[PDB]
């Protein structure tokens, strides 16, 4: 049992995971079985949605998160992303499974019977943390690895059925991507936008050929990158700024976890293009909207002439202006104007919402799409009942958006918290006072008074 | 073929639960390994095939 | 409903059992 | 739902999410096992 | 040396009276910024259009105010979350009637408060200390992103965020519990748990060490005097201490390890206040308190109130009763 | 002089797993009565003759919910007796009228007389000073105006906190409603206090954890600690620098440091009790009486502290019909007070 | 230590569960029994839930006076029918 | 060599026989209906 | 008898388990009869 106490590891029980850090063959078995736990999560409970799943319910009624993102895909839907054929889900889901039990087979050989460390037994699987090429190179197979991931989401996308478009012509459906976007300005335009409102960064991709041909480049830079890596050792510039070590490319990557997950809440937060509303509910942007969309219709229907409705306060009580002068919904729902939906944009003209169309050319089909959203709105409890905190029970509901979101935001933060932990030891330990102060050479000892 | 079907897919749950168990045992007990060490073979290689079954048997019986 | 405690059952005990096991038999714990 | 030949099996299925929460816990059985050394 | 090369080393130094450092060369300017504009702001801003209603709250001392109503108000919710720094006013009347002087205050603030905790690290890094005082202070810099940023984000509106005042911030409060019955909510509650935790924490504490001081002085002088400024032995007899509290309780409740005991110090309100800020950021996309509303009904069905329904009933003439002019529809969805 | 009642204080100081002390007599039963009757009352007992409440565990309540409700206001302020002139010996109607809530209330107290009372005794047969029991004053002087001054004060025990989760939470929103609880300046100086009291709590934790002196080898450095040794365990002087540099002060007296640890907590809460002491008697602060001249006459002028008086009135009028059974309010729809649309 | 047993011993003693393999699940069972027969409800006066109101009425029995408090539950009671 | 019946046993008990009694009793209200 | 014989591990994770069957069995009444806003 080599390393396996406090006395001989100098950790803890508590830190027992820290016994490992030079031991690659353990580490391989420890990264190996968590990697099979995650698969098996993903192929678990894609089979429990799927046991749950009722075709002719909303999914976002239903508490599903994974089938969703399989549906995004292109995969078991149709028109407005109706259920046509819940075998793919099945697909997805065993096979993760199945793979999950290859994955955790060799977690544990590689945990319990295998190798304790990789170097004697391999040049090529054994590493030293501090031997910067080394960590280069497996940096750079790794990033050839994303990279085709990449790849094979713009693969399904032209090539094998296409995604799921909210926004294709004549309502949302199934659409095969055939001019994906490859101009650098539009691609890293994205990237320069301001993150605040009417803005929003890469959070506002908006069309599914920015979504495909960003990824044809995310997909190329990855194994451009990859290459790199593995035909080049760190520059003296690198070398001078960083901490090498497994505890500081650990916290590195925390850093970089954190910021992504953060980027992921907002993405499902206001995004409804690679998060369509059809599965995972309207955004709460939307559902506002949505609501005051409904009035307007109803009001109208009675007689109102909603352009000329001064509301309360002096400002239209259904329609008024942007801060900088478009056509926009009135009451709170004002905040909201940056909202973009399918459902809303035949309304719009080149100054904002149109009188005219508003008047005269409102379908049905927009009044019931209103309704629903406005009535799914992601707000709802802890227990899962729906609607504002002073509602009765009745409506089991809490939005798959504010499901994402929040628990995306807690992992992101708890994330921000580890990489602050780790990156501070990691400094500590590469100085040499991780354990703390040499009480013969207190350095504070040998500074001049402040005063 | 639905209960060639059935019996597969129990076989292959059972045959899981058996390797579930004995495989992390198999590995860190100090005696027997060479007995041990074929059996997992045997049992690894069984499961994959049954997986398999249970795959081709699916499009007969749903 | 005993079924799916059933399977949670055998199941939860899967994870103890092992670790009994190699207790008994004086394993690499 | 599932197809119906896997019926059988749906309260298997409805356990299996809750697994790796198991893993978690069994560290705990383990390390209690080897006196928390 | 050259030039650039002593600016560092000053920038670093050790021996400045106040540490500088790399973090502090962003903190000093932002937190000067926020500083002096929430002041001039506090003192003598015109009221601010807070709600984009055309109602204008006043929140500055020679407007009406006193310190405990006084506010900087935050921006107007026509703006939402766009980003109003001054030049994108037309005036600074503009800017001032608009709400402008939040959005430049706590873009400034949360900047330095961000750099503060980095300089707590990297000063412990000079010093040869171990680094995770920063972690400490995460807890209560979480909070403030939770109030001033990340709650505005999930709304959809600056104008949620919190307002830099005292009624203020009751006013957030209030409106934060008719809107997601934060009271029901177990982050919160544990948040709760850390800081009332915290506070007994800390009596315990102070109260052990000063009932263990060892005799030092004599009865006409402060017994502060028996300690002197690094000394190499403790100050207090940590073995009566225990002595003392394990009796108290039962033995083994009591901690004798005076590393484990601050560490506990530390982890106690942290961790509590992680959960609180948490609570804020996730009621922020409106995933809320537990809602038990008519949860119990007898035989017939008649619905047997709880005390989950009286605070309902609170929550009710909260929310029917805020921004009393902004509502054109039935439901209250940001 | 070794007579029976020296023979008896030798049994009770005995040197056991859990201390007895004379204190043990009074605080023993005392707190083990006011734990039981919540635990009790949270299980088994109604509110429905009381509040028209469900409050128990048996009628469906969870642990959010349950509680021991205060008695009817009818009962005023009552001991509530079980022998009393109301239940009269009849235990299933004393549990009806509420008496639970006072046994609580009562036993409650006296045990923590009684933990008190252990404070003081445990520290004379160790030898050290008595500061715990000193600081334990604050928890005393809380309990008392909350739990029986305030209701003392009001009409009746009925507006007494009542001994659960939510039913407190209720109490902290009539709090808001009808007192302005959170405008007291005798509140803030409570907030400060708690407040202050975690943020020392934490800052002092993390400051001896990161000046630590290397004392052993390990990498856990736990270890690195014995109870009997005579030396600091972390560095007072780098504490110091790292804290006059970061913050501008810092404590350089340990001795300072952990008094003021007992100070700012204790004085918060103690000025706490003091503001509910006024609120026993209505005696709030509720308005600025320049803020409301000016706003009376002027139609234009809003600050946030008029903005909170509407929501108090929406509490006021939404919660009082319910949450004050006994007068019967009929509020006809007409005239609860509303915004637009809501 | 102070002179008692320590609990590890006496927790992984086969008598002490020879002994409390009876009297732990005896307790449960006893505290089960203690509502399922109803019991509780009569001891604590806790309604049923088709006791909390008579047929058609909708109003809460509240009681109204200190001292004669015990007859107005009875009173309450009796109106159940 | 130890003693059996003591404070501590007192004490313990006093806690732990009234918990596993209530435990039972909460457990079978999960059953009740309405 | 003598303290040892039942290791103190296994002691630990059958009396966990049973707390949290308990309190499975409590989440559950929350969905069920009494409570369950049903
Ligand atoms: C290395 C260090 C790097 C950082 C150094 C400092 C860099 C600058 C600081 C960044 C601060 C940004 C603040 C604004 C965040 C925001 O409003 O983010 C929102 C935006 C999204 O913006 C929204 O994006 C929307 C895009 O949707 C539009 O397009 C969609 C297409 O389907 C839909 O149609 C939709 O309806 C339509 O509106 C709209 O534009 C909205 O108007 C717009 O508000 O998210 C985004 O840009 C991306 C997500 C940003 C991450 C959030 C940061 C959280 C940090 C927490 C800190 C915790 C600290 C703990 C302390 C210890
Ligand atoms: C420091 C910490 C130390 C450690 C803590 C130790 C805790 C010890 C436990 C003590 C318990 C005290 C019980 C007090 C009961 C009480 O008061 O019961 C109240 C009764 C008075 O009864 C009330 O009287 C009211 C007024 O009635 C009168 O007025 C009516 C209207 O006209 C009628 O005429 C009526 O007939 C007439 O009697 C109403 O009837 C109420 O319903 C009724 O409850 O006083 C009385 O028993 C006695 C009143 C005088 C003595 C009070 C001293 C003790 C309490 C001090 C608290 C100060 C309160 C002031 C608020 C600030
Ligand atoms: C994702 C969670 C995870 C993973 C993958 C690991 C992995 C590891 N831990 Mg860590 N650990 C964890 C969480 C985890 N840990 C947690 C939460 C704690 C706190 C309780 C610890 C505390 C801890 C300490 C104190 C130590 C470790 C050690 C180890 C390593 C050696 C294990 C060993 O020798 O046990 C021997 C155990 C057995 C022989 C019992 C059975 C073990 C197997 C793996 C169970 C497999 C069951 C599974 C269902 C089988 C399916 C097979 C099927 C696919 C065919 C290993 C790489 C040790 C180490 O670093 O040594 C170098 C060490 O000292 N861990
Ligand atoms: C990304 C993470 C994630 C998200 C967003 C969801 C979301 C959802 N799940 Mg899924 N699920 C997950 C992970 C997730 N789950 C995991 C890990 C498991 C294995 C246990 C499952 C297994 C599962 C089942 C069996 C079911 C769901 C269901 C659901 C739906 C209802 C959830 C609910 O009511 O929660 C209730 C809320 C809680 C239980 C609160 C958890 C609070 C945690 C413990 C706080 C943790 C904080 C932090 C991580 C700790 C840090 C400590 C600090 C000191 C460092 C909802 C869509 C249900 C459904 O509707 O299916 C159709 C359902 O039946 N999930
Ligand atoms: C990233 C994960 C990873 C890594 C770096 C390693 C590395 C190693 N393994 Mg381990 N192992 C793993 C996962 C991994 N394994 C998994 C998942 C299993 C279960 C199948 C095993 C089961 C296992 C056993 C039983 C043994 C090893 C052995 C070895 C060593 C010999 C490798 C060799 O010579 O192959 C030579 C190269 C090949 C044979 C070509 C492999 C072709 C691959 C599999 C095609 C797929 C590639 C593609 C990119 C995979 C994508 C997967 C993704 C979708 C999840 C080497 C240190 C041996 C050892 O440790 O001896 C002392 C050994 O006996 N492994
Ligand atoms: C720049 C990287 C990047 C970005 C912005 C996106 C964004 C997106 N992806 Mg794509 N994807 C990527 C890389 C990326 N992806 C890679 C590497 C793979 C292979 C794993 C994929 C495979 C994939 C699939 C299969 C699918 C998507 C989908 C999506 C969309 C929804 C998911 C989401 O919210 O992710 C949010 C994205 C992030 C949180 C990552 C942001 C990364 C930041 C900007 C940079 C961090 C860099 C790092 C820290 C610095 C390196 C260090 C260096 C400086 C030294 C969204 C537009 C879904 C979709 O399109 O539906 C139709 C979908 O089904 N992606
Ligand atoms: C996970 C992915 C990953 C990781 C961890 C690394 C890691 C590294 N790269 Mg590599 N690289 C990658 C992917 C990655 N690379 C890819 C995909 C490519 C193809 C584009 C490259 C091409 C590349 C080149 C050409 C070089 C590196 C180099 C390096 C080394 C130093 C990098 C550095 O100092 O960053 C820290 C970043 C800086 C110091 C930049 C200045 C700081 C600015 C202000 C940061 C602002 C960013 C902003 C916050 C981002 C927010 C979003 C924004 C886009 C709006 C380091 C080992 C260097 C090296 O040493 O080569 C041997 C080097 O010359 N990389
Ligand atoms: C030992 C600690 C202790 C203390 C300080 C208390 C205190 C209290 N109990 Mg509690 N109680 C205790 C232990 C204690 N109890 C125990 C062990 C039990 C279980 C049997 C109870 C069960 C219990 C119940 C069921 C009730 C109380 C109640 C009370 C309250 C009213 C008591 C009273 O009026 O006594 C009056 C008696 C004395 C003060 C005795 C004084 C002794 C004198 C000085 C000696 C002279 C006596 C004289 C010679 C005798 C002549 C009698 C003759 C004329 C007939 C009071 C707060 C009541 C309550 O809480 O209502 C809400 C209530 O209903 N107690
Ligand atoms: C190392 C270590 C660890 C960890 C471990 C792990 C993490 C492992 C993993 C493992 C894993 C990761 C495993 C997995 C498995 C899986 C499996 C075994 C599966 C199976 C499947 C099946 C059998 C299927 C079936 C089916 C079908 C096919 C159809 C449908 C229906 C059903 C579902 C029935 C711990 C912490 C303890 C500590 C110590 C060390
Ligand atoms: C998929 C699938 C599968 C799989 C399975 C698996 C993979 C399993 C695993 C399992 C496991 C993996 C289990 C585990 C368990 C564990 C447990 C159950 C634990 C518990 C614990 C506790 C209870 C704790 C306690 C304690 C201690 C010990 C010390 C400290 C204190 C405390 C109390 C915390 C099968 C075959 C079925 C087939 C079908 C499909
Ligand atoms: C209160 C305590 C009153 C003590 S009373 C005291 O008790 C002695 C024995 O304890 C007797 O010997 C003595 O004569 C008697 O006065
Ligand atoms: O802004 Mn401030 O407060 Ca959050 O809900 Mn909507 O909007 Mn307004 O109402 Mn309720
Ligand atoms: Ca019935
Ligand atoms: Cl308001
Ligand atoms: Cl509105
Ligand atoms: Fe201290
Ligand atoms: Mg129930």
């Amino acid at each position: 049992a080599t390393n396996r106490d406090q006395e001989s590891s100098g950790f803890a029980w508590w830190a027992g995971n820290a016994r490992l850090i030079n031991l690659s063959g353990k580490l391989l078995g420890a990264h190996v079985a968590h990697a099979g736990l995650i698969v098996f999560w993903a192929g678990a409970m894609t089979l429990f949605e799927l046991a749950h799943f009722i075709p002719e319910k909303p999914m976002y009624e239903q508490g599903l998160i994974l089938i969703p993102h399989i549906a995004t895909l292109g995969w078991g839907v149709g028109p407005g992303g109706e259920v046509v054929d819940t075998f793919p889900f099945f697909v997805v889901g065993v096979v993760h499974l199945i793979s999950s039990a290859v994955l955790g087979f060799g977690g544990v050989y590689h945990a319990i019977r295998g190798p304790e460390t990789l170097e004697e037994y391999s040049s090529f699987f054994g590493y030293d943390w501090k031997d910067k090429n080394k960590m280069t190179t497996i940096l750079g197979f790794h990033l050839i690895v994303l990279g085709i991931g990449a790849l094979l989401l713009v693969a399904k996308a032209m090539f094998f059925g296409g995604l799921y478009d909210t926004w294709a012509p004549g309502g949302g459906d199934v659409r095969v991507i055939t001019n994906p976007t490859l101009d650098p300005r539009v691609i890293f335009g994205y990237l320069l936008k301001s993150p605040f409102g009417g803005e929003g960064w890469i959070v506002s991709v908006n069309n599914l050929e920015d979504v495909v041909g960003g990824h044809i480049w995310i997909g190329l830079i990855c194994i451009a990158g990859g290459i790199w890596h593995i035909l080049t050792t760190p520059f003296g510039w690198a070398r001078r700024a960083f901490i090498w070590s497994g505890e500081a490319y650990l916290s590195y990557s925390l850093g970089a976890l954190s910021m992504m997950g953060f980027i992921a809440t907002c993405f499902v937060w206001f995004n409804n293009t690679v998060y369509p509303s059809e599965f995972y509910g309207p955004t709460g942007p939307e559902a506002s909207q949505a609501q005051a969309m409904t009035f307007l219709i109803r009001d109208q229907k009675l007689g109102a002439n909603v352009g000329s409705a001064q509301g309360p306060t002096g400002l239209g009580k259904y329609l008024m202006r942007s801060p900088t002068g478009e056509i926009i919904f009135g009451g709170e729902t004002m905040r909201f104007w940056d909202f973009r939906g399918p459902w809303l944009e035949p309304l719009r003209g080149p100054n904002g919402l149109d009188l005219n169309k508003i008047k005269n050319d409102i379908q049905p089909w927009q009044e019931r799409r209103a309704a629903e959203y406005m009535t799914h709105a992601p707000l709802g409890s802890l227990n899962s009942v729906g609607g504002v905190a002073t509602e009765i029970n009745s409506v089991n509901f809490v939005s798959p958006r504010s499901w994402l979101a929040t628990s995306h935001f807690v992992l992101a933060f708890f994330f921000l918290v580890g990489h602050l932990w780790h990156a501070g030891r990691a400094r500590a330990a590469a100085a040499g006072f991780e354990k703390g102060i040499d009480r013969e050479s207190e350095p504070v000892l040998s500074m001049p008074s402040l005063d | 073929m639905t209960i060639l079907f059935q019996l597969a897919l129990a076989a292959l749950v059972i045959l899981s639960f058996v390797m579930v168990i004995g495989v992390p045992v198999a590995y860190a007990s100090p005696q027997d390994w060479d007995r041990s060490k074929q059996l997992i073979f045997l049992g690894s290689g069984l499961w994959i095939a049954l997986v398999l079954v249970v795959g081709v048997l699916n499009f007969f019986v749903v | 409903v005993i079924a799916q405690l059933t399977m949670i059952a055998m199941i939860g005990i899967a994870g103890p059992m092992i670790i009994f096991l190699l207790a008994v038999r004086r394993g690499n714990l | 739902k599932l197809p119906e030949a896997y019926a059988i099996f749906d309260p298997l299925v409805d356990v299996l999410p809750v697994i790796p929460v198991l893993f978690l816990a069994l560290a705990f059985v383990w390390q209690a096992a080897v006196g928390f050394r | 040396a050259n030039l650039w090369e002593r600016f560092c080393n000053w920038v670093t130094s050790t021996d400045n009276r106040l540490y500088v450092g790399w973090f502090g060369v962003i903190m000093i300017p932002t937190l000067l910024a926020a500083t002096i504009c929430f002041v001039i702001a506090f003192i003598a801003a015109p009221p601010v259009d807070i709600d984009g209603i055309r109602e204008p709250v006043s929140g500055s001392l020679l407007y009406g105010n006193n310190i405990i109503t006084g506010a900087v108000v935050p921006s107007s919710n026509a703006i939402g979350l766009h980003f109003y720094p001054i030049w994108e006013a037309a005036s600074l009347d503009e800017w001032l009637y608009n709400g402008g002087p939040y959005q430049l205050i706590i873009f400034h603030f949360l900047l330095g408060a961000s750099c503060y905790m980095g300089r707590q690290w990297e000063l412990s890094y000079r010093l040869g200390m171990r680094p995770w005082i920063c972690v400490a202070y995460s807890a209560p810099l979480a909070s403030a992103f939770a109030v001033f940023l990340i709650y505005p984000i999930g709304q959809g509106s600056f104008s949620d965020g919190m307002p830099l005042g005292i009624s203020g911030t009751f006013n957030f409060m209030i409106v934060f519990q008719a809107e997601h019955n934060i009271l029901m909510h177990p982050f919160h509650q544990l948040g709760v748990a850390g800081v009332f935790g915290g506070a007994l924490f800390c009596a315990m504490h102070g109260s052990l060490v000063t009932s263990s001081l060892i005799r030092e002085t004599t009865e006409t002088e402060s017994a502060n005097y028996g300690y002197k400024f690094g000394q190499e032995e403790e100050t207090y007899n940590i073995v009566a201490a225990h002595g003392y509290f394990g009796r108290l309780i039962f033995q083994y409740a009591s901690f004798n390890n005076s590393r484990s005991l601050h560490f506990f110090l530390a982890a106690w309100p942290v961790v509590g206040v992680w959960f609180a800020a948490l609570g804020i950021s996730t009621m922020a996309f409106n995933l809320n308190g537990f809602n038990f509303n008519h949860s119990v009904i007898d035989a017939k069905g008649n619905v047997i109130n709880t005390w989950a329904d009286i605070i309902n009933r609170a929550n009710l003439g909260m929310e029917v009763m805020h921004e009393r002019n902004a509502h054109n529809f039935p439901l209250d969805l940001a | 002089e070794r007579g029976w009642f020296d023979i008896l204080d030798d049994w009770l100081k005995r040197d056991r797993f859990v201390f007895v002390g004379w204190s043990g007599i009074l605080l023993f039963p005392c707190a083990y009565l006011a734990l039981g009757g919540w635990l009790t009352g949270t299980t088994f007992v109604t509110s429905w003759y009381t509040h028209g409440l469900a409050s128990s565990y048996l009628e469906g309540c969870n642990f959010l919910t349950v509680a021991v409700s205060t008695p009817a206001n009818s009962m005023g302020h009552s001991l509530l007796l079980l022998w009393g002139p109301e239940a009269q010996g009849d235990f299933t109607r004393w549990c009806q009228l509420g008496g639970l809530w006072t046994f609580i209330a009562l036993h409650g107290a006296f045990g923590l007389i009684g933990f008190m009372l252990r404070q003081f005794e445990i520290a004379r047969l160790v030898g050290v000073r008595p500061y715990n029991a000193i600081a334990f004053s604050a928890p005393i002087a809380v309990f008392v105006s909350v739990f029986l001054i305030y209701p003392l004060g009001q009409s009746s025990w009925f507006f007494a906190p009542s001994f659960g989760v939510a039913a407190i939470f209720r109490f902290l929103l009539f709090f808001q409603g009808f007192h302005n609880w959170t405008l007291n300046p005798f509140h803030m100086m409570g907030v400060a206090g708690v407040l202050g009291g975690a943020l020392l709590c934490a800052i002092h934790g993390a400051t001896v954890e990161n000046t630590l002196f290397q004392d052993g080898e390990g990498a856990s450095t736990f270890r690195a600690f014995n109870p009997t040794q005579a030396e600091e365990t972390y560095s007072m002087v780098t504490a110091n620098r790292f804290w006059s540099q970061i913050f501008g002060i810092a404590f350089s007296n340990k001795r300072w440091l952990h008094f003021f640890m007992l100070f700012v907590p204790v004085t918060g809460l103690w000025m706490s009790a003091i503001g509910v002491v006024g609120l026993a008697l209505n005696l709030r602060s509720y308005d600025f009486i320049s803020q409301e001249i000016r706003a009376a006459e002027d139609p234009e002028f809003e600050t946030f502290y008029t903005k909170n008086l509407l929501l108090n009135e929406g509490i006021r009028a939404w919660m009082a019909p319910q949450d004050q059974p006994h007068e019967n309010f009929v509020f006809p729809e007409e005239v609860l007070p509303r915004g637009n649309a809501l | 230590t102070t002179g008692e047993r320590p609990f590890s011993d006496i927790i992984t003693s086969v008598r002490y569960w020879v002994i409390h393999s009876i009297t732990i699940p005896a307790l449960f069972i006893a505290g089960w029994l203690f509502v399922s027969t109803g019991l509780a409800y009569d001891v604590f006066g806790t309604p049923r839930p088709d006791s909390y109101y008579a047929q058609e009425q909708r109003s809460i029995p509240l009681v109204t006076d200190r001292f004669e408090a015990k007859q107005q539950v009875e009173t309450f009671l009796e109106q159940l029918k | 060599s130890y003693p059996i019946f003591t404070v501590r046993w007192v004490a313990v008990h006093t806690l732990a026989v009234p918990t596993i009694f209530f435990l039972g009793a909460i457990a079978a209200m999960q059953f009740i209906q309405r | 008898s003598e303290g040892g014989r039942i290791p103190l591990w296994i002691v630990a994770t059958v009396a966990g388990m049973g707390v949290i069957v308990i309190v499975g069995l409590f989440f559950y009444g929350a969905y069920a009869g009494l409570g369950s806003s049903l």
